[PDB]
RNA sequence: UUUACUUUGAAAAAAUUAGAGUGUUCAAGGCAGGGCC
RNA sequence: UAUCAACUUUCGAUGGUAGGUCCGUCGCCUACCAUGGUGACCACGGGUGACGGGGAAUCAGGGUUCGAUUCCGGAGAGGGAGCCUGAGAAACGGCUACCACAUCCAAGGAAGGCAGCAGGCGCGCAAAUUACCCAUUUCCGACACGGAGAGGUAGUGACGAAAAAUAACAAUUUGGAAUGAGUGCAUCCCAAACCCAUGGGCGAGGACCCAUUGGAGGGCAAGUCUGGUGCCAGCAGCCGCGGUAAUUCCAGCUCCAAUAGCGUAUGCUAACGUUGCUGCAGUUAAAAAGCUCGUAGUU
RNA sequence: UACCUGGUUGAUCCUGCCAGUAAUAUAUGCUUGUCUCAAAGAUUAAGCCAUGCAAGUCUAAGUGCACACGAGU
């Protein structure tokens, strides 16, 4: 049922990457979470399933096959630097501040109308 | 400074005469005849011909020893053959100015599944279209305006989903059945 | 004058609307007008009562 | 006769454009006049306020009171005469409230058998008049 | 003696339009993808 | 646009000499001299609901109209003027004044420019959320890290455009059969969310989960149908309909281009060969100056 | 699609305009179940504005005794 093909394939080696058409079908799912598909595309190059990045993947009028992009790394530790910081946010870690971006804006102001090292207890 | 298009180009035009008693039962004809929704489709079908008729028409105006008319030309010609609305033989552009309302509706979607006999009658094969059944070559079609070309029209069939096909019957199949 | 505005609306009786059958709409309402004027053939107009 | 000459481009540009102006549909959409006086100044519509509820009689030879209301534009102060179209709307139109009204038919002209009104009235205290006269929008 | 006139090429922004190419399920559009590990 | 015909200089208007000035040329400015420069081939002056263009709408051809509007170029940041700094600003999300307007004062003073993004008032016939984030696109700096209402996303949205329901297959009314829209979970999507789209599940027989909008005298497709209203009320873009058997109005039924759109108002295009270059007219319908001379122009 | 139709009269042929017709774009009327796109305070007032934001910026590398945390961010 499910299975990966990719189509075309290149490695690249600027980001120590192997750079392929990850296409994988569902001929009676609805576009599997990428847990399923790096699982089992990590077995297919024998690599880790902490190293395969996929994404771009909309699964067609009906159903059947759905197509995207994936990417291999050489290690999690190389990859936490090769990567965007929200592909590594969708995993376990990550979790970035979720404060606000106008808060900050408007203690940028405030901090900005005090001069020296008290700016820091205005803000706070 | 948007990123988008802004492109969006119209698909019918309306007739001169609103009341013309000629023309109104020439379109009427052509919706029973083809099973369409209103007379905008009628429209629609008849702006595509009258913009292939006119493009064709200043491509002849053109001598035969231009370049521009011999590569434009038979571009046109091999894409009117490839819907299967012109056929081989009769590849020329001269052949164009012959092609009437009635040769575009047949390379209609709903149409060709009507002459291959997957359907009923030509309103059931609408329905059939618009509840998702009718696939071309494994991809599954449901509005019934699609066009097919010569090298897909042997591949009209119903889908591996489809309780008409090969699958899971529908959700009324399956209500009877535990009611019962 | 102005004395008369709405004499012929309001010296109407109050005759109110016959509940009728749903009228087919969209393809249905021209496969209907499609085979009742070409198909079923029995000069007089659609609507001519008398 | 008019002159073909090959460097009569001139000659027949400034003739055909002296010729345009004894155009009447021409003349009054290229001067001012015919925009400063027409009440609405170049619009479709307006907004106004309703002054009196005069009744014009038609011309011959016909005999009808045609229900109009003297109303006074709130963009400029023009006093106009807006027609009442439907029947007995005369009743459903208030004193002193808001009415947007707009042309009558042909731009500038009066229609049908009423001697000089050319607005009609579309819109009473900020609702359509046609719901006003199908039971709708009961204000 | 040199002009007007016609033809050819570079120039005569991109977008848009005309328009080759591509089944965004079709189309408006987009400049992108059918199939062999 | 001539109901603007002459115009530009007693403060440069045109040209000459020298010099000043600026990054540099120059009446850019100064000084001495010449009386020039432009103009019926429309200068000058005035008007513009004039930012220019790429383009848009409509068009057999020729054309007409539109272009504030995301691209390019210019202009401006309430109106002007004058500057600082910097390579680059006569900068206004930087200053210095005056003018207009306006805020806090303890009445001494101080601080103001949303034709930036949201929002408010006003103006109106007329036009959205004080919404989410630097991921894409990229830009700026000491920069892999930090910043961007530029931008991206969503809400509102019948500007507009492309797809596309309100049945269908049967019976002479009843059987199932096929499917979302809607309604509830995962996944996908997304920087997160969201519309989808997909996997199953929950989901229509007056399948009430029901389509209206102008019409039905002619132009112009559709009723001398039904009843009362009787030159009244009204209808009518035009011609015209009512003065007690109205095919027009005041209502039902029915019917008709319709159609998720459809009427109305106004601008504009075709219609319009009723602006005629293509391509109109001037004996009598609007029209060849009473007649001739005559330059420019045209041939 | 290189298109016209009603109206001067007892009737007719014309000139001729009005009206009819179809797109276009603003507004508005009634109506509005789905999807993909998408204009959107330009028109009158470049009228006037409450609040918030829109340019700041730190690398192994111009200068590094806040001990807040412990040479180093």
């Amino acid at each position: 049922t499910v299975t990966v093909r990719t189509r075309k394939f290149m490695t690249n080696r600027l980001l120590q990457r192997k750079q392929m058409i990850v296409d994988v079908l569902h001929p009676g799912k609805a576009t599997v979470p990428k847990t399923e598909i790096r699982e089992k595309l990590a077995k297919m190059y024998k690599t880790t399933p902490d190293v395969v990045f996929v994404f771009g993947f909309k699964t067609q009028f009906g159903g059947g096959k759905t197509t995207g992009f994936g990417m291999i790394y050489d290690s999690l530790d190389y990859a936490k630097k090769n990567e965007p910081k929200y592909r590594l946010q969708r995993h376990g870690l990550y979790e970035k501040k979720k404060t606000s971006r106008k808060q900050r804006k408007e203690r940028k102001n405030r901090m900005k109308k005090v001069r020296g090292i008290k700016k820091a207890s205005v803000g706070a | 400074p948007v990123a988008k298009t802004w492109v969006c180009s119209k698909t019918y035009v309306t007739p001169r005469r609103p009341f013309e008693k000629s023309r109104l039962d020439q379109e009427l004809r052509l919706i029973g005849e083809y099973g369409l929704r209103n007379k905008r489709e009628v429209w629609r079908v008849k702006f595509t011909l009258a913009k292939i008729r006119k493009a064709a028409r200043e491509l002849l105006t053109l001598d035969e020893k231009d370049p521009k008319r011999l590569f434009e030309g038979n571009a046109l010609l091999r894409r009117l053959v490839r819907i299967g609305v012109l056929d081989e033989g009769k590849m020329k552009l001269d052949y164009i100015l012959g092609l009437k309302v009635e040769d575009f509706l047949e390379r209609r979607l709903q149409t060709q599944v009507f002459k291959l006999g997957l359907a009923k009658s030509i309103h059931h094969a609408r329905v059939l279209i618009r509840q998702r059944h009718i696939r071309v070559r494994k991809q599954v079609v449901n509005i019934p305006s699609f066009v097919v070309r010569l090298d897909s029209q042997k591949h009209i069939d119903f889908s591996l989903r489809s309780p008409y096909g090969g699958g899971r019957p529908g959700r009324v199949k399956r209500k009877n059945a535990k009611k019962a | 004058s102005l004395a008369r505005a709405g004499k012929v609306r309001g010296q109407t009786p109050k005759v109110d609307k016959q509940e009728k059958k749903k009228k087919k709409t969209g393809r249905a309402k021209r496969r209907i007008q499609y085979n009742r004027r070409f198909v079923n053939v029995v000069k007089k107009g659609p609507n001519a009562n008398s | 006769g008019k002159c073909r000459g090959l460097r009569t481009a001139r000659k027949l540009r400034n003739h055909r454009r002296e010729q345009k102006w004894h155009d009447k549909q021409y003349k009054k959409a290229h001067l001012g006049t015919a925009l400063k006086a027409n009440p609405f100044g170049g619009a479709s519509h307006a907004k106004g306020i309703v002054l009196e509820k005069v009744g014009v009689e038609a011309k011959q030879p016909n005999s009808a009171i045609r229900k109009c209301v003297r109303v006074q534009l709130i963009k400029n102060g023009k006093k106009i005469t807006a027609f009442v179209p439907n029947d007995g709307c005369l009743n459903f139109i208030e004193e002193n409230d808001e009415v947007l009204v707009a042309g009558f038919g042909r731009k500038g002209h009066a229609v049908g058998d009423i001697p000089g009104v050319r607005f009609k009235v579309v819109k009473v205290a900020n609702v359509s008049l046609l719901a006003l006269y199908k039971g709708k929008k009961e204000r």
